[PDB]
RNA sequence: AGCCAGGAUGUUGGCUUAGAAGCAGCCAUCAUUUAAAGAAAGCGUAAUAGCUCACUGGUCGAGUCGGCCUGCGCGGAAGA
């Protein structure tokens, strides 16, 4: 389960996931799973979607994970009143704008790629699409 | 039959039909693949 | 590898979006001692053109006001998620 | 010549007379007896060689016994003593298992011409060579 | 199927064989076997080699497009399946009879062995050839 | 698109000798005869056999399988 190995601050503000993404072009691999929708991916979802890819394509191929959490989400326990401090950090999330490449893949066929990204895309909350690395 | 919300073409002989508004997936080989809705 | 393209008159955020929402998109031609030239052109052609690998290497001759200008596609702006072009920088 | 009545190509090493674990029920599936593939089976086998698998036609009739004409042993079983390595295949493209040249396989090709079907010798040569291609033996042409 | 060029190559290849040919013979396996394949075509190897293109494509306008240019009588042969077995070495070779002889030797049927064109004749079993 | 057709002899191929036999897994993924045939996409076998499809033939003979970009719809859709 992905998480930052040590941070400056334990608890972070909620903020606002706005604007377009920056990691838009397919840089490393040949193919990629681009996020069409807006949202936020947990540390579990990324692992679950990675496991669904890696197991589909077998030992062969190479996979990247362009997104990383580095945003702690707090949650207040059950049967607890409001106030009396900021809640405890439960899970870690990566904020995903539209256009953001999530996963990238290399060393596999185009036919067998799309099927591997469907299995991952099923695990994720955000609506996704397939993108190929175009030369410039 | 099944009444799942995401019916799909399982085998080769499976065939999609829209009867009375509802989408159904009728099959010749296996009656297991018979499924309604969605 | 030949495309007809109109000269731009309105240019900014209001014009560009109005243009983009009309089956076209803005581009620009520049290079050498001459001044740059802002160039409106059709989307559906240039979308089908970029599929070929020669597009981002070979010389294109863009037709403007009768005159055919020789250029190479230097830089390009993809639309974030939808498969469509926003803008092209044509170096001379 | 009659069509498909009950003929099947099936038996292990022709030296193994009366096979019960290897074949057994298959050759005694029809009205033909188990004893038939033992006395009559080794009549033609002892001429050529033992410890060698070889096929034969099993056109069964309503009389008792069956008419038959033997053919020829298959490609890779011949490519053991001929090839060298007892093991054939495993990981050819990932790891070349062995190798054979044209001169041997071309010479071995024409000896089966009674059974083999083609035009020229050079025609079936690249076939019966080819049978090596597919054992992790990239043909040394 | 591939483009008009690839289809034209196949017919224009067949037309050139009629220019350097003579006798031909029909064959229709309406219940063939591939054990038969290697008798009538095995024969062609026993003649010499690969060149003997049987080209079974007598479709009303496919091999009958090449007809107008070479031997117009073969247009009427079009109906029912036929193979234009074009020969090369030896004028009026023994390849004509072998289709009729193989028909008896386990081939079910053989187009009612109607024949093609040397004296512009019809269905005739002819042993009278140069040998 | 339909429609009587074809769609191989060795391949029981070596393999861990209990079998993998076009099709559990290995990889190779032959080349001939040639209109064509992958040493095979599926079904069926202890494994074979066998039946289909790839392809190729001949008949009727004209427009047709598929993917994005989207305009509106359809199901998903149960409470007192
Ligand atoms: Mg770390
Ligand atoms: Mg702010
Ligand atoms: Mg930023
Ligand atoms: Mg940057
Ligand atoms: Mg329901
Ligand atoms: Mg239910
Ligand atoms: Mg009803
Ligand atoms: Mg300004
Ligand atoms: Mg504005
Ligand atoms: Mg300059
Ligand atoms: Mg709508
Ligand atoms: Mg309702
Ligand atoms: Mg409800
Ligand atoms: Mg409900
Ligand atoms: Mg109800």
């Amino acid at each position: 389960m992905l998480q930052p190995k040590r941070t400056k601050f334990r608890k972070m503000h909620k903020g606002r996931n706005r604007g377009l993404a920056q990691g838009t072009d397919v840089s490393f691999g040949s193919f990629g799973l681009k996020a069409v929708g807006r949202g936020r991916l947990t540390a579990r979802q990324i692992e679950a979607a990675r496991r669904a890819m890696t197991r589909a394509v077998k030992r062969q191929g190479k996979i990247w994970i362009r997104v990383f959490p580095d945003k702690p989400i707090t949650e207040k326990p059950l049967a607890v009143r409001m106030g009396k401090g900021k809640g405890n950090v439960e899970y870690w999330v990566a904020l995903i704008q539209p256009g953001k490449v999530l996963y990238e893949m290399d060393g596999v066929p185009e036919e067998l790629a799309r099927e591997a990204f469907k299995l991952a895309a099923a695990k994720l909350p955000i609506k996704t699409t397939f993108v190929t690395k175009t030369v410039m | 039959m099944k009444v799942r919300a995401s019916v799909k073409k399982l085998c080769r002989n499976c065939k999609i039909v829209k009867r009375d508004g509802v989408i159904r997936v009728i099959c010749s080989a296996e009656p297991k693949h018979k499924q309604r809705q969605g | 590898f030949t495309i007809n393209a109109e000269v731009r008159k309105e240019q900014g955020k209001g014009a560009s979006r109005r243009l983009r929402a009309a089956n076209k998109f803005p581009a620009i031609i520049y290079g050498g001692k001459e001044a740059p030239l802002a160039i409106e052109l059709d989307h559906d052609k240039v979308m089908n053109m970029q599929a070929k690998a020669e597009f981002y290497s070979e010389v294109l001759t863009i037709v403007v006001d009768g005159k055919e200008i020789k250029v190479k596609a230097q830089d390009v702006q993809r639309h974030p998620y939808k498969p469509k072009l926003q803008h092209i920088d044509f170096v001379r | 010549a009659k069509k498909v009545q009950a003929y099947v190509k099936l038996q292990v090493a022709a030296g193994m007379a009366n096979p019960s674990p290897p074949v057994g029920p298959a050759l005694g599936q029809q009205g033909v007896n188990i004893m038939e593939f033992c006395k009559a089976f080794n009549a033609k086998t002892d001429s050529i060689e033992k410890g060698l698998p070889i096929p034969v036609v099993i056109t069964v009739y309503a009389d008792r016994s069956f008419t038959f004409v033997t053919k020829t042993p298959p490609a890779a079983v011949l490519l053991k003593k001929a090839a060298g390595i007892k093991s054939g295949s495993g990981k050819p493209n990932k790891d070349k298992v062995g190798k054979i040249s044209r001169a041997q396989l071309q010479e071995i090709a024409q000896t089966k011409a009674a059974d083999m079907t083609g035009a020229d010798i050079e025609a079936m040569t690249r076939s019966i060579e080819g049978t090596a291609r597919s054992m992790g033996l990239v043909v040394e042409d | 199927m591939a483009l008009n060029l690839q289809d034209k190559q196949a017919i224009v290849a067949e037309v050139s064989e009629v220019a350097k040919g003579a006798l031909s013979a029909v064959v229709a396996d309406s219940r063939g076997v591939t054990v038969d394949k290697m008798t009538e075509l095995r024969k062609a190897g026993r003649e010499a080699g690969v060149y003997m293109r049987v080209v079974r494509n007598t479709l009303l306008r496919r091999a009958v497009e090449g007809t107008p240019f070479e031997c117009l009588k073969d247009a009427f042969v079009g109906p029912t399946l036929i193979a234009y077995s074009m020969e090369h070495p030896g004028a009026a070779a023994r390849l004509f009879k072998e289709f009729a002889k193989a028909n008896a030797k386990f081939e079910v049927k053989a187009a009612a062995f109607e024949g093609e064109l040397i004296p512009a004749s019809q269905i005739d079993r002819l042993a009278t050839l140069p040998t």
